[PDB]
RNA sequence: AGUAGUAACAAGAGGCCUCUCUGCU
């Protein structure tokens, strides 16, 4: 009897058992080597979809630029970047004239948040390309080194405190004829020795003061670090992600805030919604669209994906968008909200590490860096890399970075592209034909419902939506999109069938020891299970199994198994002695060898408070000792605040609140 | 990785940072063949290190402290427990 | 003066703003006046009217005939059978069993107590070479087996292994290339860039079917015992405790949970040794603890392993693990499954009165820190199972108004045992129970862990859309497709040499044949 | 060899020699 797992779908609907088509128990794929090849491929693909546009040379940096906007129309189903300007202006005008007062309200909210926030908002994010040392850094140290190097060239806006003088310093540093900065350099200092040579060439760290020119500061300011996307599930081949510097974060923050203020009052946007509100969003959208169908007419639904989505959107189209949106606003905010498209239309990709050339017979290897990429003849690379380099060559600058005008290259404007998608969805009709479309748009994903008299008119409306999105640079994947009747679709990997919503493609996290200390990890783990059960919709028996898996990992990591168990060790000897000496055994903590009591209803309670009225008086005297020698000096981070990589747990400072060296 | 770091730290003999006082003098240097803490001096702060078996030694045979009025401090979670128990 | 904010641009950012306009404009002020002043109404219709008709979706209606079978090159009998490339043995393992009282102990001690009971296999010194790999060295591999079986059985506490010539051969010492300066690399003409080795193209082997058959069934021992929770008070805890106590009662005695715990404990001790001793070769035994239905604890010894030099700085540096595992499966019965292994015949056992031959499978293998770190967390193969179980229960709770766990498991005068389609004996369908379906789901999660790399990720993500299209055809939603050859060609570049992906393609073809055959009725 | 999969690891840095305890009822 040959067991077949797919036969499960004969007696169960496929949406109810779709979680077996998520292989989330295996290893997510990592990327050993360089992401120089993938970055070169992304540069070539970006410049390939827009090669029929206007090509020129920048008179600021000297890079070869390419402009595809208001270019020729496509003639094939290949991807395009040629977004017509009047079509985007008409989509935004219809979006404004259907929701009156929306744009002025969003612009006023964005300015009245700009006149409030401070520069510490530029630390609550991700890694940051550092122009000082040409590497990724955290956001706090990148902002700190940028401020302390701006102080040398008399740029004292950040000493005031706000965001507007700091961005004034950013756009005024581009006019300095020379920029000086603090670069950490291990420049050698010679030391004597007693050996045959008598010198030890070592690398003593210090801080030197180096300076570059104005063009080099501009090219480091417009730069864009690139790497490979690690641990990304769902694709076979890897890809490159970008990371922008600190000269651009303050403008991207305001443009994202403006587009979020637009998207919050949009009735066809599935971002930034979250929780069970998303299942309500799918059900409300299907109910509103079935509450509008003609009698005797068919309502279809296209479940769709966007191919090359962040490679075909232009920053000039985003410049035109933020020029249209902030229209009845003052001039300085109209110039402020038009600087992030300027810095994204002149961006320069950094090419990564290089390529490793080997010699197999002599068994040697070396790494060709990015400047010397064209310093060897091209017949010493393999065929894929050789075609890559032949196609890259007109865009390579001699510092090892390649020019990249079009495309969004990872997605920093994840809300303005959503606004563009909703602007495309709001057209609803072309040429007074008998259909109407609506639907949802989540950054890269989308779902389009079409009501019409029959299904031929539905397919004609779908074709008009495809040809209309060609005019905006919105490319719809014809290999990853299908279309069926209403009542069976998918959006952001939430599946919908017959009113039932299956919420998945959330991998269950590592239910294991975070590593802070004993009481901290117990509180963090139980809060992880409670937050998963509230937000992600984790079931009851699944959460009890998650409690048990966390308890097993917790007892392994801290060597604190139950006192009536046969586990042995250096700690379990004294733990079993404590279990022998204790009268009331249910008051002992988990980490002292006692039992577990956590169930679904008391995950919010600390362990010490949960077990306090059951402890022996001796055990709570030694446990809650005032001058216990394990805690040390107090601070807020050792009490409540710690990250999950943020939460706030409740740790009573007893003798399980130690810290390492 | 902090999970593996906490795993390999608890495998090690002396991963903790025992502060000074008389209470760190109450804890012995070994106990029934288990070396609880070491006995050394540091470069800048002059300290020692100890095992987690020493923490369980404190919880089993340590000195009784004063807890006449602990429940007045953390009464938020005790109100949570009072709501839970009935 | 007026209290207005000031933000006045320089010269360089004004020039960068001037050269950032679309085609047809000169500076920024002309574009801004164009957007402010003029009216754009009615341009989308003209732009659609002058665009070519070759830009379309070309939509086609889906039938049951347009669904060809995915991956047609796995039936091609000139490709090699896909080999066995898992880390440890799964359905062919043989634990030397030694009954204890249940106390934990050091692995070296466990192996020493397991080999002293089975002292006829430890004292074997003359091998009988059954199978040899292509590039293996059977003399060196046999000397490494003797070196491990003597170092685990001496009278000390150390399991360190001396770097002899065979341990340096097997652990791959002295094979890295020396880095040279880039000037000598540029000036030399014989230094090219290596062409990548793409994965192969193998056909369906029959051993994956027997792995799915045997790891679903019930054994007599259980190696899974999760810790406790508190009492149950609220009714959600009652429903959850009922579903837990039925799921674990069905999953406990399956072979897959034994294999899962073997993987967990082995990857734990391997990661501990790789971080603790980077410079030594250390002997690491493959062990487990198992319990029958009377409460008697057994220690099972499954084999021994040699860890190389683990100076793993980055997260993808490879450490070399050489594995010697006991078995009873004759490696000449299914010869196309074991080209990666060197098999000796090292003795005999009595299972219940009859002699079983005992073979030793030896293999050079490797791993990085990410796979060892995800190895200790293979108990997540319970969670994704249990969660999936509830998605089958609550749909039944779309029928009535109580917890239908007992109804799906046993039923009453109202309900019945919900028989599931479980598999295909002799061509006809075969119906199993809910526990058998739960064990098939648990083995599917486990084989996603064991046989999982980027090919499984890509194949799952590209065939899920095909499964949703087949669900749309079953419901008569009447799906329309735009480019089906693209979906199929995105699927069929993921089937190279993963055994689970090839068997998933075969099983998909079989189930699609059943669905087409049942559509005509 | 092997792992792995479009590209890396199979030690590195220095003057023959140094530096980077582990028990899953």
């Amino acid at each position: 009897m040959n067991i077949n797992p797919y036969f499960l779908f004969i007696d169960v609907p496929i949406q109810a058992a779709i979680s077996t088509t998520f292989p989330y128990t295996g290893v997510p794929p990592y990327s050993h080597g360089t992401g120089t090849g993938y970055t070169i491929d992304t540069v070539i693909r970006t410049h390939e979809y827009s090669n029929k546009g206007k090509q020129y040379i920048s008179d600021v940096t000297g890079c070869t630029m390419v402009d595809p906007t208001n270019g020729p129309l496509p003639e094939d189903n290949e991807p395009s970047a040629y977004a017509q300007l009047d079509c985007v202006l008409e989509a935004l005008d219809r979006m404004d004239e259907e929701h009156p007062g929306l744009f002025q309200a969003a612009s006023q909210n964005a300015m009245e948040t700009l006149m409030v926030t401070t520069v510490d908002k530029l630390t609550q994010g991700r890694q940051t390309f550092d122009w000082t040392v040409c590497r990724n850094q955290p956001a706090a140290t990148a902002l700190n080194t940028t401020i302390t190097s701006f102080r040398l060239n008399d740029l004292n806006g950040a000493d005031k405190g706000g965001l507007i003088p700091f961005c004034q310093d950013i756009i005024d540093s581009l006019d300095r004829p020379e920029m000086t900065f603090f670069s950490v350099k291990n420049i050698k200092k010679k030391l004597p020795a007693k050996n045959r040579k008598g010198f030890l060439i070592k690398r003593i760290p210090m801080k030197v003061k180096d300076k570059i020119t104005k063009v080099e500061y501009i090219k480091r300011a417009l730069s864009l670090n690139t790497m490979t996307k690690d641990a990304e599930r769902g694709k076979l081949k890897r890809r490159a992600i970008a990371t922008a510097g600190i000269q651009i974060r303050g403008f991207v923050l305001v443009v994202e805030n403006l587009a979020k203020n637009i998207c919050e009052n949009l009735e066809q946007s599935g971002l930034p919604v979250g929780g069970n509100e998303k299942k309500a969003k799918l059900s409300n959208a299907v109910a509103k669209m079935l509450s509008n169908c003609p009698p005797g007419g068919i309502s279809m639904t296209v479940t769709g994906d966007n191919t090359k989505w962040n490679e075909c959107l232009n920053p000039r189209i985003f410049l035109a968008m933020t020029e249209r949106i902030t229209r009845d606003s003052p001039i300085w905010f109209r110039d402020f909200c038009s600087i992030a498209p300027v810095l994204f239309s002149n961006k320069i990709a950094r090419l990564g590490k290089g390529f490793m050339i080997t010699s197999k017979t002599k068994r040697l290897k070396a790494q060709i860096p990015c400047p010397d990429l064209f310093s060897i003849p091209l017949e010493r690379y393999n065929e894929e890399t050789r075609a890559k380099l032949k196609k890259l060559k007109p865009f390579f600058n001699e510092e090892g970075t390649a020019s990249l005008s079009p495309g969004m290259m990872m997605g920093m404007f994840n809300m303005l592209s959503t606004v563009l998608g909703v602007a495309a969805l709001g057209i609803k009709n072309i040429g007074n034909k008998e259909y109407l479309w609506d639907g949802l748009q989540s950054s890269d994903d989308f779902a389009l419902f079409v009501n019409a008299k029959d299904e031929e008119t539905c397919m004609e409306g779908i074709n008009d939506f495809y040809r209309t999105c060609k005019l905006l640079g919105i490319n719809m994947s014809k290999k990853k999109s299908y279309c069926n009747e209403t009542g069976m679709f998918e959006f952001t990997s939430m599946f919908y069938r017959d009113g039932f919503v299956s919420n998945f493609a959330m991998e269950l996290p590592s239910f294991g020891v975070a590593g802070v200390n004993e009481s901290a990890d117990m509180a963090i783990g139980m809060t992880i299970i409670k937050n998963n059960m509230i937000n992600n919709g984790m079931g009851p028996a699944t959460a009890q199994t998650a409690i048990q898996l966390f308890i097993a990992d917790y007892r392994y990591t801290y060597k604190c198994h139950r006192g009536d168990s046969k586990v042995e060790g250096k700690r379990m000897k004294i733990i079993k002695e404590l279990w022998e000496n204790t009268k009331g055994r249910d008051g002992l903590l988990v980490a002292d060898g006692g039992p577990n009591i956590y169930n679904l209803r008391n995950l919010h309670i600390p362990e010490i408070v949960l077990k306090y009225n059951l402890m022996d008086p001796e055990y709570k005297g030694r446990l809650l000792h005032p001058q216990n020698p394990f805690v040390g000096h107090l601070s807020i981070e050792g009490i409540k605040e710690a990250d999950i990589t943020k939460m706030d747990y409740d740790a009573v400072s007893g003798t399980h609140s130690w810290r390492t060296k | 990785n902090p999970s593996l770091r906490m795993k390999w730290a608890m495998c090690s003999n002396f991963p903790l940072a025992l502060t000074k006082g008389d209470m760190a003098n109450r804890i012995p240097l070994e106990y029934k063949g288990i070396q609880l803490k070491t006995n050394a001096e540091d470069i800048g702060t002059k300290g020692q290190m100890c095992s987690i078996a020493a923490v369980t030694w404190w919880n089993t045979y340590g000195p009784i402290g004063d807890t006449e009025g602990f429940e007045r401090v953390y009464e938020s979670f005790f109100l949570r427990k009072m709501r839970l128990d009935n | 003066v007026e209290k207005g904010i000031d933000f006045k641009l320089g010269q360089t950012i004004s020039r960068l703003r001037d050269i950032s306009v679309p085609a047809g404009f000169s500076n920024f002020e002309g574009m801004r006046s164009y957007i402010d002043n003029i009216d754009p109404k009615g341009a989308i219709e003209r732009n659609l009217a002058r665009m070519s008709p070759l830009v379309s979706v070309t939509p086609k209606k889906l039938t049951w005939e347009d669904l060809r079978p995915i991956g047609p090159h796995i039936y091609n009998h000139e490709l090699p059978e896909v080999p066995y490339n898992a880390f440890l043995l799964m359905s062919d393992e043989l634990g030397l069993a030694n009954m204890t009282e249940g106390k934990s102990k050091k692995p070296k001690t466990l192996a020493k107590e397991c080999l002293e009971k089975y002292s006829t296999l430890r004292d074997q010194t003359d091998p009988i070479l059954i199978m040899k790999s292509e590039k293996a060295n059977e003399n060196f591999l046999w000397k490494l087996w003797r070196d491990c079986v003597n170092t685990i059985s001496n009278e000390e506490m150390s399991n360190e292994l001396q770097k002899t010539n065979y341990a340096k051969w097997a652990t791959g010492d002295g094979l890295t290339y020396q880095k040279i300066m880039k000037e000598v690399a540029i000036d030399d003409e014989t230094m090219c860039q290596e062409e990548p080795k793409i994965p192969n193209k193998c056909r369906v082997a029959a051993w994956v079917q027997t792995e799915m058959n045997l790891l679903s069934t019930l054994t007599s021992k259980r190696a899974l015992d999760l810790p406790e929770i508190g009492p149950d008070v609220a009714p959600v805890e009652h429903v959850g405790s009922e579903r837990r106590k039925y799921f674990v009662n069905e999953i406990n005695y399956c072979k897959a949970s034994t294999v899962m715990m073997k993987y967990v404990l082995f990857h734990t001790s391997l990661l501990n040794e790789s971080n603790a001793s980077m410079g030594k070769y250390k002997v690491i035994p493959i062990t487990n603890r198992v319990v029958n239905e009377k409460g008697e604890s057994f220690d099972m010894l499954y084999g021994l392993a040699v860890k190389g030099q683990s100076h793993l700085r980055g997260d993808t540096d490879v450490v070399t693990v050489v594995t010697f595992e006991f078995s009873s499966t004759d490696p000449r019965v299914d010869s196309g499954k074991w080209p990666k292994y060197t098999v000796f015949r090292i003795g005999s056992l009595f299972v219940s009165g009859r002699e079983k031959s005992v073979y030793l499978y030896c293999r050079v293998n490797g791993t990085n820190k990410i796979q060892m770190k995800w190895g200790m967390e293979a108990r997540r193969c319970l969670l994704q199972s249990m969660q999936q179980m509830e998605a089958i229960v609550e749909q039944e709770s779309s029928i009535q108004g109580y917890d239908m766990t007992k109804a799906c498991f046993k039923g009453d005068r109202v309900n019945s045992p919900k028989t599931f389609s479980i598999g295909t004996q002799e061509g006809k369908l075969v119906k199993g129970s809910f526990g058998k379906a739960l064990r098939v789901i648990f083995t599917k999660c486990l084989m996603h862990y064991v046989f999982g790399n980027a090919q499984l990720e890509g194949f799952s993500a590209e065939s899920r859309r095909l499964l949703l299209l087949i669900q749309a055809l079953k419901d008569r939603k009447g799906p329309w497709v735009f480019d089906l050859e693209g979906m199929y060609s995105g699927i069929e570049e993921c089937i190279s040499n993963n055994p689970w992906v090839i068997q998933s393609a075969y099983w998909f073809n079989e189930w699609l044949g059943f669905e087409k055959e049942g559509s005509k009725v």
